[PDB]
DNA sequence: CCCTGTCTGGCGTCCTCTCACCCCATG
DNA sequence: CATGGGTGCGCCAGACAGGG
Protein backbone atom coordinates (compact mmCIF):
# COMPACT_ATOMS: atom_id res chain seq x y z
CA UNK A 1 0.00 0.00 0.00
CA UNK A 2 1.68 3.74 -0.46
CA UNK A 3 1.59 6.48 2.05
CA UNK A 4 0.05 9.80 2.04
CA UNK A 5 2.63 11.26 -0.87
CA UNK A 6 2.20 8.38 -3.52
CA UNK A 7 5.64 6.22 -2.55
CA UNK A 8 4.78 3.40 -1.97
CA UNK A 9 5.73 1.83 1.48
CA UNK A 10 7.11 -1.54 0.29
CA UNK A 11 6.92 -4.14 2.80
CA UNK A 12 10.10 -6.32 4.35
CA UNK A 13 9.07 -9.83 2.14
CA UNK A 14 9.00 -7.96 -1.18
CA UNK A 15 12.40 -7.24 -0.55
CA UNK A 16 13.35 -10.73 0.43
CA UNK A 17 11.60 -12.62 -2.05
CA UNK A 18 12.77 -9.98 -4.78
CA UNK A 19 16.32 -10.75 -3.63
CA UNK A 20 16.07 -14.80 -3.99
CA UNK A 21 14.63 -14.75 -7.31
CA UNK A 22 16.65 -12.21 -8.66
CA UNK A 23 19.44 -14.30 -7.30
CA UNK A 24 17.64 -17.65 -8.71
CA UNK A 25 17.46 -15.97 -12.64
CA UNK A 26 21.21 -14.98 -11.85
CA UNK A 27 22.07 -18.69 -11.23
CA UNK A 28 20.02 -20.33 -13.99
CA UNK A 29 21.95 -17.99 -16.44
CA UNK A 30 25.27 -18.94 -15.10
CA UNK A 31 24.14 -22.80 -15.22
CA UNK A 32 22.97 -21.60 -18.99
CA UNK A 33 26.26 -20.25 -19.67
CA UNK A 34 28.81 -23.13 -18.03
CA UNK A 35 30.59 -20.52 -15.99
CA UNK A 36 33.60 -21.96 -13.81
CA UNK A 37 33.20 -23.93 -10.50
CA UNK A 38 33.91 -20.80 -8.35
CA UNK A 39 31.45 -18.81 -9.83
CA UNK A 40 28.63 -21.00 -9.43
CA UNK A 41 30.10 -21.61 -6.25
CA UNK A 42 29.18 -18.14 -4.68
CA UNK A 43 26.01 -17.89 -6.40
CA UNK A 44 24.58 -21.17 -5.55
CA UNK A 45 26.20 -19.97 -1.91
CA UNK A 46 24.14 -15.88 -2.00
CA UNK A 47 21.48 -18.11 -3.03
CA UNK A 48 21.64 -20.39 0.15
CA UNK A 49 21.92 -16.66 1.92
CA UNK A 50 19.18 -15.43 0.28
CA UNK B 1 53.60 -17.19 -16.15
CA UNK B 2 50.42 -14.99 -14.94
CA UNK B 3 47.71 -17.12 -14.10
CA UNK B 4 43.87 -15.70 -13.88
CA UNK B 5 42.01 -14.80 -10.89
CA UNK B 6 38.52 -13.76 -10.09
CA UNK B 7 37.77 -10.45 -8.38
CA UNK B 8 34.47 -9.31 -6.58
CA UNK B 9 33.84 -5.71 -6.93
CA UNK B 10 30.72 -3.61 -6.20
CA UNK B 11 28.19 -4.90 -8.94
CA UNK B 12 27.63 -1.33 -10.50
CA UNK B 13 30.83 0.32 -10.16
CA UNK B 14 32.82 -2.29 -12.01
CA UNK B 15 34.82 0.08 -14.99
CA UNK B 16 35.27 2.05 -12.53
CA UNK B 17 37.10 -0.32 -10.43
CA UNK B 18 38.83 -1.69 -13.50
CA UNK B 19 40.46 1.70 -14.16
CA UNK B 20 41.23 2.35 -10.40
CA UNK B 21 42.85 -1.26 -10.62
CA UNK B 22 44.85 -0.43 -13.45
CA UNK B 23 46.09 2.93 -11.53
CA UNK B 24 47.50 1.50 -8.94
CA UNK B 25 49.25 -0.84 -10.71
CA UNK B 26 50.63 1.97 -11.94
CA UNK B 27 50.94 3.75 -8.84
CA UNK B 28 52.92 0.77 -6.74
CA UNK B 29 54.66 0.11 -10.27
CA UNK B 30 54.44 -3.74 -9.86
CA UNK B 31 54.22 -3.84 -13.50
CA UNK B 32 55.90 -7.35 -14.15
CA UNK B 33 53.34 -8.45 -11.80
CA UNK B 34 49.89 -7.79 -13.86
CA UNK B 35 48.75 -8.59 -17.27
CA UNK B 36 45.37 -7.52 -18.00
CA UNK B 37 42.15 -6.50 -16.68
CA UNK B 38 38.99 -8.00 -18.28
CA UNK B 39 34.84 -7.01 -18.00
CA UNK B 40 30.07 -8.06 -11.06
CA UNK B 41 33.19 -10.21 -11.41
CA UNK B 42 35.99 -8.68 -12.60
CA UNK B 43 39.25 -11.16 -14.30
CA UNK B 44 42.46 -10.04 -13.35
CA UNK B 45 45.45 -11.69 -15.16
CA UNK B 46 47.94 -11.85 -11.96
CA UNK B 47 51.05 -13.75 -9.57
CA UNK B 48 50.22 -14.74 -6.42
CA UNK B 49 52.36 -12.77 -3.66
CA UNK B 50 51.26 -11.92 -0.83
CA UNK B 51 52.35 -7.65 -1.80
CA UNK B 52 50.20 -8.41 -5.01
CA UNK B 53 47.12 -9.65 -3.25
CA UNK B 54 47.16 -7.06 -0.41
CA UNK B 55 47.56 -4.60 -3.67
CA UNK B 56 44.53 -5.95 -5.36
CA UNK B 57 42.90 -5.92 -2.12
CA UNK B 58 43.24 -2.39 -1.13
CA UNK B 59 42.59 -0.95 -4.68
CA UNK B 60 39.03 0.97 -3.26
CA UNK B 61 35.41 -0.76 -4.22
CA UNK B 62 36.49 -4.32 -3.63
CA UNK B 63 35.14 -7.01 -1.68
CA UNK B 64 38.04 -10.05 -2.37
CA UNK B 65 38.96 -12.82 -4.35
CA UNK B 66 36.79 -15.63 -4.73
CA UNK B 67 38.48 -19.45 -4.32
CA UNK B 68 38.84 -22.06 -1.86
CA UNK B 69 40.21 -20.41 0.71
CA UNK B 70 41.56 -17.00 1.42
CA UNK B 71 45.18 -17.73 2.71
CA UNK B 72 46.04 -19.16 -1.33
CA UNK B 73 43.09 -17.67 -3.88
CA UNK B 74 42.16 -19.88 -6.35
CA UNK B 75 42.93 -19.34 -9.89
CA UNK B 76 39.90 -20.42 -12.60
CA UNK B 77 38.38 -23.97 -12.35
CA UNK B 78 36.44 -24.70 -16.17
CA UNK B 79 37.12 -27.70 -18.64
CA UNK B 80 36.10 -24.99 -21.48
CA UNK B 81 36.76 -21.35 -20.23
CA UNK B 82 37.57 -20.07 -24.03
CA UNK B 83 33.65 -21.71 -24.95
CA UNK B 84 31.94 -19.99 -21.54
CA UNK B 85 33.42 -16.30 -22.83
CA UNK B 86 32.71 -17.18 -26.61
CA UNK B 87 29.08 -18.47 -25.02
CA UNK B 88 28.88 -14.66 -23.10
CA UNK B 89 29.87 -12.63 -25.87
CA UNK B 90 27.42 -14.59 -28.42
CA UNK B 91 24.75 -13.66 -26.00
CA UNK B 92 25.32 -10.03 -26.98
CA UNK B 93 25.77 -10.78 -30.84
CA UNK B 94 22.72 -13.05 -30.87
CA UNK B 95 22.20 -13.10 -34.54
CA UNK B 96 18.72 -14.58 -34.88
CA UNK B 97 17.80 -14.44 -38.07
CA UNK B 98 15.82 -17.83 -38.87
CA UNK B 99 12.83 -17.06 -41.75
CA UNK B 100 13.60 -19.73 -44.59
CA UNK B 101 10.11 -21.31 -44.81
CA UNK B 102 8.46 -23.42 -48.01
CA UNK B 103 4.97 -24.82 -48.63
CA UNK B 104 3.37 -26.05 -45.66
CA UNK B 105 6.69 -25.36 -43.58
CA UNK B 106 5.25 -23.37 -40.05
CA UNK B 107 6.84 -19.93 -39.35
CA UNK B 108 6.70 -17.26 -36.82
CA UNK B 109 5.68 -13.80 -36.62
CA UNK B 110 7.44 -11.19 -33.98
CA UNK B 111 6.53 -8.13 -36.09
CA UNK B 112 3.36 -6.05 -36.52
CA UNK B 113 0.37 -7.09 -35.12
CA UNK B 114 0.90 -10.27 -35.93
CA UNK B 115 3.64 -10.80 -33.56
CA UNK B 116 3.58 -13.24 -31.67
CA UNK B 117 1.32 -15.13 -33.75
CA UNK B 118 2.67 -18.50 -35.27
CA UNK B 119 1.25 -19.85 -39.15
CA UNK B 120 2.16 -21.60 -42.43
CA UNK B 121 3.59 -20.46 -45.72
CA UNK B 122 1.51 -21.66 -48.18
CA UNK B 123 2.97 -19.98 -50.86
CA UNK B 124 6.51 -18.33 -50.82
CA UNK B 125 8.51 -15.82 -53.03
CA UNK B 126 12.11 -15.62 -53.14
CA UNK B 127 12.14 -13.26 -55.76
CA UNK B 128 10.27 -10.70 -54.13
CA UNK B 129 11.40 -11.45 -50.76
CA UNK B 130 8.38 -12.40 -48.95
CA UNK B 131 6.42 -15.03 -47.43
CA UNK B 132 2.59 -16.18 -47.97
CA UNK B 133 1.89 -17.18 -44.32
CA UNK B 134 -1.35 -16.92 -42.87
CA UNK B 135 -2.30 -16.28 -39.04
CA UNK B 136 -5.14 -18.06 -36.98
CA UNK B 137 -6.52 -14.39 -36.17
CA UNK B 138 -10.11 -15.47 -34.43
CA UNK B 139 -9.95 -18.92 -36.05
CA UNK B 140 -9.93 -18.19 -39.57
CA UNK B 141 -6.65 -18.00 -41.34
CA UNK B 142 -5.36 -14.96 -42.16
CA UNK B 143 -2.87 -15.03 -45.29
CA UNK B 144 -0.57 -12.04 -44.90
CA UNK B 145 3.16 -11.63 -46.30
CA UNK B 146 5.97 -11.68 -43.98
CA UNK B 147 9.46 -10.62 -44.50
CA UNK B 148 12.02 -13.27 -43.67
CA UNK B 149 13.35 -11.10 -40.82
CA UNK B 150 9.25 -10.11 -40.12
CA UNK B 151 8.98 -14.06 -39.23
CA UNK B 152 11.25 -16.73 -37.41
CA UNK B 153 11.27 -20.45 -39.63
CA UNK B 154 9.18 -22.80 -37.23
CA UNK C 1 -2.07 -1.85 -50.93
CA UNK C 2 -2.63 -4.17 -47.81
CA UNK C 3 -5.64 -6.12 -49.18
CA UNK C 4 -8.52 -7.94 -47.26
CA UNK C 5 -10.23 -10.45 -48.74
CA UNK C 6 -13.94 -11.31 -47.37
CA UNK C 7 -15.54 -14.54 -48.20
CA UNK C 8 -19.17 -15.66 -46.66
CA UNK C 9 -22.31 -16.77 -48.17
CA UNK C 10 -24.83 -14.79 -46.21
CA UNK C 11 -24.88 -11.47 -48.12
CA UNK C 12 -27.34 -9.45 -46.34
CA UNK C 13 -24.46 -10.53 -43.77
CA UNK C 14 -21.33 -9.26 -45.21
CA UNK C 15 -22.11 -5.82 -46.20
CA UNK C 16 -22.64 -5.44 -42.34
CA UNK C 17 -19.63 -7.54 -41.71
CA UNK C 18 -17.51 -5.48 -43.80
CA UNK C 19 -19.56 -2.56 -42.38
CA UNK C 20 -17.81 -3.99 -38.73
CA UNK C 21 -13.95 -3.72 -40.02
CA UNK C 22 -14.94 -0.78 -41.88
CA UNK C 23 -15.14 0.91 -38.30
CA UNK C 24 -12.78 -0.97 -36.87
CA UNK C 25 -10.25 0.44 -39.48
CA UNK C 26 -12.27 4.04 -39.99
CA UNK C 27 -10.82 5.05 -36.30
CA UNK C 28 -7.28 3.42 -36.97
CA UNK C 29 -5.95 4.63 -40.16
CA UNK C 30 -8.88 6.86 -41.55
CA UNK C 31 -8.20 6.03 -45.33
CA UNK C 32 -9.85 3.00 -46.71
CA UNK C 33 -9.80 1.96 -50.21
CA UNK C 34 -13.71 0.90 -50.17
CA UNK C 35 -15.90 -1.90 -49.99
CA UNK C 36 -15.18 -3.48 -53.97
CA UNK C 37 -17.78 -5.55 -55.06
CA UNK C 38 -15.91 -8.43 -56.11
CA UNK C 39 -18.17 -10.43 -58.27
CA UNK C 40 -19.46 -14.26 -56.86
CA UNK C 41 -19.36 -17.33 -57.96
CA UNK C 42 -22.15 -19.35 -58.72
CA UNK C 43 -21.65 -23.39 -57.99
CA UNK C 44 -24.55 -24.66 -59.36
CA UNK C 45 -25.89 -28.72 -59.11
CA UNK C 46 -28.45 -30.79 -60.18
CA UNK C 47 -29.68 -34.30 -58.18
CA UNK C 48 -32.30 -36.63 -59.23
CA UNK C 49 -34.62 -36.52 -56.77
CA UNK C 50 -36.17 -39.42 -56.91
CA UNK C 51 -34.55 -43.04 -55.43
CA UNK C 52 -34.69 -44.31 -58.43
CA UNK C 53 -36.15 -44.45 -62.12
CA UNK C 54 -38.21 -41.60 -63.89
CA UNK C 55 -34.67 -39.27 -65.04
CA UNK C 56 -37.20 -36.54 -65.68
CA UNK C 57 -37.59 -35.17 -62.29
CA UNK C 58 -34.74 -33.31 -60.65
CA UNK C 59 -34.03 -30.42 -58.27
CA UNK C 60 -31.61 -27.93 -58.66
CA UNK C 61 -29.27 -26.36 -56.09
CA UNK C 62 -26.80 -23.48 -55.81
CA UNK C 63 -24.31 -21.78 -53.54
CA UNK C 64 -23.24 -18.10 -53.97
CA UNK C 65 -20.43 -17.20 -52.27
CA UNK C 66 -19.36 -13.83 -52.02
CA UNK C 67 -16.42 -11.83 -52.23
CA UNK C 68 -15.31 -8.15 -51.00
CA UNK C 69 -12.53 -6.56 -50.77
CA UNK C 70 -11.38 -3.61 -47.90
CA UNK C 71 -7.57 -2.80 -49.46
CA UNK C 72 -6.22 -1.09 -46.06
CA UNK C 73 -3.62 1.49 -48.10
CA UNK C 74 -1.05 2.68 -45.54
CA UNK C 75 0.18 0.68 -43.06
CA UNK C 76 -0.14 3.20 -40.11
CA UNK C 77 1.05 0.59 -36.83
CA UNK C 78 -1.78 1.16 -34.92
CA UNK C 79 -4.16 0.29 -38.04
CA UNK C 80 -3.46 -3.71 -37.90
CA UNK C 81 -3.46 -3.61 -34.49
CA UNK C 82 -7.07 -2.87 -34.26
CA UNK C 83 -7.43 -6.04 -37.00
CA UNK C 84 -5.40 -8.85 -35.70
CA UNK C 85 -7.97 -11.22 -32.79
CA UNK C 86 -10.49 -8.07 -32.99
CA UNK C 87 -12.63 -9.28 -35.77
CA UNK C 88 -15.99 -11.09 -35.41
CA UNK C 89 -19.06 -12.27 -37.46
CA UNK C 90 -18.72 -16.04 -36.69
CA UNK C 91 -19.47 -17.66 -40.56
CA UNK C 92 -17.61 -15.30 -42.55
CA UNK C 93 -14.31 -16.68 -43.66
CA UNK C 94 -12.03 -13.57 -43.80
CA UNK C 95 -8.45 -13.67 -45.45
CA UNK C 96 -5.39 -10.72 -45.74
CA UNK C 97 -4.11 -10.58 -49.50
CA UNK C 98 -1.21 -7.99 -48.94
CA UNK D 1 -24.53 -50.27 -50.02
CA UNK D 2 -23.20 -53.43 -47.56
CA UNK D 3 -21.14 -53.21 -44.31
CA UNK D 4 -19.10 -55.39 -46.57
CA UNK D 5 -18.17 -52.82 -49.24
CA UNK D 6 -18.04 -49.96 -46.38
CA UNK D 7 -14.85 -52.02 -44.79
CA UNK D 8 -13.14 -52.83 -48.13
CA UNK D 9 -13.01 -49.13 -49.06
CA UNK D 10 -10.99 -48.40 -45.86
CA UNK D 11 -8.92 -51.27 -46.08
CA UNK D 12 -8.11 -49.75 -49.50
CA UNK D 13 -7.68 -46.24 -47.86
CA UNK D 14 -4.97 -47.22 -45.55
CA UNK D 15 -2.96 -48.94 -48.86
CA UNK D 16 -3.67 -45.87 -50.37
CA UNK D 17 -1.76 -43.60 -48.16
CA UNK D 18 0.77 -46.36 -46.14
CA UNK D 19 2.37 -47.03 -49.49
CA UNK D 20 1.14 -44.78 -52.99
CA UNK D 21 1.92 -41.65 -52.91
CA UNK D 22 4.93 -42.28 -50.78
CA UNK D 23 6.36 -45.12 -52.73
CA UNK D 24 5.20 -43.30 -55.82
CA UNK D 25 9.16 -42.16 -56.84
CA UNK D 26 9.17 -45.89 -58.83
CA UNK D 27 7.26 -44.78 -61.49
CA UNK D 28 8.00 -40.89 -61.07
CA UNK D 29 11.65 -40.32 -62.21
CA UNK D 30 12.82 -44.05 -62.84
CA UNK D 31 10.42 -44.86 -65.35
CA UNK D 32 11.32 -42.10 -67.66
CA UNK D 33 14.35 -40.31 -69.78
CA UNK D 34 16.48 -41.92 -67.19
CA UNK D 35 18.60 -45.25 -67.95
CA UNK D 36 16.34 -46.92 -70.27
CA UNK D 37 17.79 -50.31 -69.89
CA UNK D 38 16.76 -53.12 -67.61
CA UNK D 39 17.09 -51.59 -64.38
CA UNK D 40 14.42 -49.27 -66.03
CA UNK D 41 12.56 -52.92 -66.20
CA UNK D 42 13.21 -52.99 -62.43
CA UNK D 43 11.18 -49.72 -61.85
CA UNK D 44 7.79 -50.97 -62.78
CA UNK D 45 8.01 -54.90 -62.26
CA UNK D 46 8.92 -53.61 -58.56
CA UNK D 47 5.53 -51.45 -59.18
CA UNK D 48 4.38 -54.78 -59.06
CA UNK D 49 5.49 -55.94 -55.94
CA UNK D 50 3.09 -53.26 -54.37
CA UNK D 51 0.21 -54.83 -53.92
CA UNK D 52 -2.65 -54.32 -56.95
CA UNK D 53 -5.23 -52.33 -54.50
CA UNK D 54 -3.20 -49.97 -53.02
CA UNK D 55 -3.18 -47.69 -56.27
CA UNK D 56 -5.54 -44.50 -55.95
CA UNK D 57 -7.48 -45.68 -59.18
CA UNK D 58 -8.39 -48.78 -57.16
CA UNK D 59 -10.13 -46.51 -54.57
CA UNK D 60 -13.74 -45.83 -56.64
CA UNK D 61 -15.45 -43.27 -55.02
CA UNK D 62 -17.90 -43.93 -52.17
CA UNK D 63 -20.30 -42.03 -50.30
CA UNK D 64 -19.58 -41.03 -46.28
CA UNK D 65 -22.91 -41.14 -44.91
CA UNK D 66 -24.18 -44.12 -46.38
CA UNK D 67 -21.83 -45.54 -49.35
CA UNK D 68 -23.52 -45.34 -52.15
CA UNK D 69 -21.48 -46.12 -54.92
CA UNK D 70 -23.12 -44.24 -58.03
CA UNK D 71 -24.70 -40.52 -58.11
CA UNK D 72 -21.39 -38.90 -56.25
CA UNK D 73 -20.90 -35.39 -55.86
CA UNK D 74 -16.96 -34.22 -54.63
CA UNK D 75 -17.96 -31.18 -53.67
CA UNK D 76 -20.23 -32.08 -50.84
CA UNK D 77 -18.45 -35.56 -50.50
CA UNK D 78 -21.80 -37.58 -49.98
CA UNK D 79 -24.61 -39.17 -52.04
CA UNK D 80 -27.08 -37.61 -53.70
CA UNK D 81 -29.66 -38.81 -52.17
CA UNK D 82 -27.64 -37.25 -49.00
CA UNK D 83 -26.96 -34.31 -49.98
CA UNK D 84 -31.19 -33.47 -50.96
CA UNK D 85 -32.24 -34.46 -47.60
CA UNK D 86 -29.67 -32.14 -45.91
CA UNK D 87 -30.43 -29.46 -48.16
CA UNK D 88 -34.05 -29.31 -46.86
CA UNK D 89 -33.12 -30.05 -43.41
CA UNK D 90 -31.07 -27.05 -43.60
CA UNK D 91 -27.84 -28.67 -43.27
CA UNK D 92 -25.05 -27.78 -46.75
CA UNK D 93 -24.44 -24.03 -45.49
CA UNK D 94 -26.07 -22.18 -48.58
CA UNK D 95 -28.30 -24.40 -50.88
CA UNK D 96 -31.64 -22.91 -51.94
CA UNK D 97 -33.36 -24.06 -55.22
CA UNK D 98 -31.58 -22.92 -57.93
CA UNK D 99 -34.37 -20.84 -59.74
CA UNK D 100 -32.40 -18.80 -62.33
C1' DC E 1 35.39 -40.95 29.60
C1' DC E 2 34.31 -37.37 34.01
C1' DC E 3 34.12 -33.02 35.47
C1' DT E 4 35.35 -27.75 33.84
C1' DG E 5 35.26 -23.80 31.10
C1' DT E 6 33.40 -21.27 27.06
C1' DC E 7 30.14 -19.88 23.55
C1' DT E 8 25.70 -18.84 21.78
C1' DG E 9 20.78 -18.40 22.38
C1' DG E 10 16.39 -16.94 24.71
C1' DC E 11 13.87 -13.84 27.53
C1' DG E 12 12.43 -9.79 30.05
C1' DT E 13 4.07 -5.96 32.00
C1' DC E 14 -0.57 -4.03 29.71
C1' DC E 15 -3.85 -0.48 27.53
C1' DT E 16 -3.70 4.55 25.31
C1' DC E 17 -2.39 9.52 23.17
C1' DT E 18 0.37 12.70 19.98
C1' DC E 19 4.67 13.74 17.06
C1' DA E 20 8.48 12.95 13.05
C1' DC E 21 10.03 10.29 8.97
C1' DC E 22 10.54 6.57 5.92
C1' DC E 23 17.40 4.42 -0.29
C1' DC E 24 21.15 7.22 -2.73
C1' DA E 25 22.30 8.36 -7.32
C1' DT E 26 23.57 9.03 -11.65
C1' DG E 27 26.27 7.90 -16.19
C1' DC F 1 16.08 5.60 -14.24
C1' DA F 2 16.32 1.52 -11.66
C1' DT F 3 19.15 -1.30 -9.10
C1' DG F 4 22.38 -2.64 -5.69
C1' DG F 5 24.74 -3.32 -1.41
C1' DG F 6 29.47 -0.40 18.00
C1' DT F 7 32.28 -0.78 22.06
C1' DG F 8 27.04 0.66 29.34
C1' DC F 9 22.40 -6.02 30.51
C1' DG F 10 22.16 -9.85 33.19
C1' DC F 11 20.69 -14.67 34.52
C1' DC F 12 19.74 -19.48 32.91
C1' DA F 13 20.82 -23.20 30.38
C1' DG F 14 22.30 -26.52 27.52
C1' DA F 15 25.55 -27.72 23.76
C1' DC F 16 30.33 -27.67 22.50
C1' DA F 17 35.09 -28.26 23.50
C1' DG F 18 38.86 -28.67 27.00
C1' DG F 19 41.26 -30.33 29.90
C1' DG F 20 41.82 -33.67 33.78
Amino acid sequence: VPLDGGRFATSDLNDLYRRVINRNNRLKRLLDLAAPDIIVRNEKRMLQEA
Amino acid sequence: KKRWYVVQAFSGFEGRVATSLREHIKLHNMEDLFGEVMVGYVLVQMVMNDASWHLVRSVPRVMGFIGGTSDRPAPISDKEVDAIMNRLQQVGDKPRPKTLFEPGEMVRVNDGPFADFNGVVEEVDYEKSRLKVSVSIFGRATPVELDFSQVEKA
Amino acid sequence: RIRIRLKAFDHRLIDQATAEIVETAKRTGAQVRGPIPLPTRKERFTVLISPHVNKDARDQYEIRTHLRLVDIVEPTEKTVDALMRLDLAAGVDVQISL
Amino acid sequence: AKQSMKAREVKRVALADKYFAKRAELKAIISDVNASDEDRWNAVLKLQTLPRDSSPSRQRNRCRQTGRPHGFLRKFGLSRIKVREAAMRGEIPGLKKASW
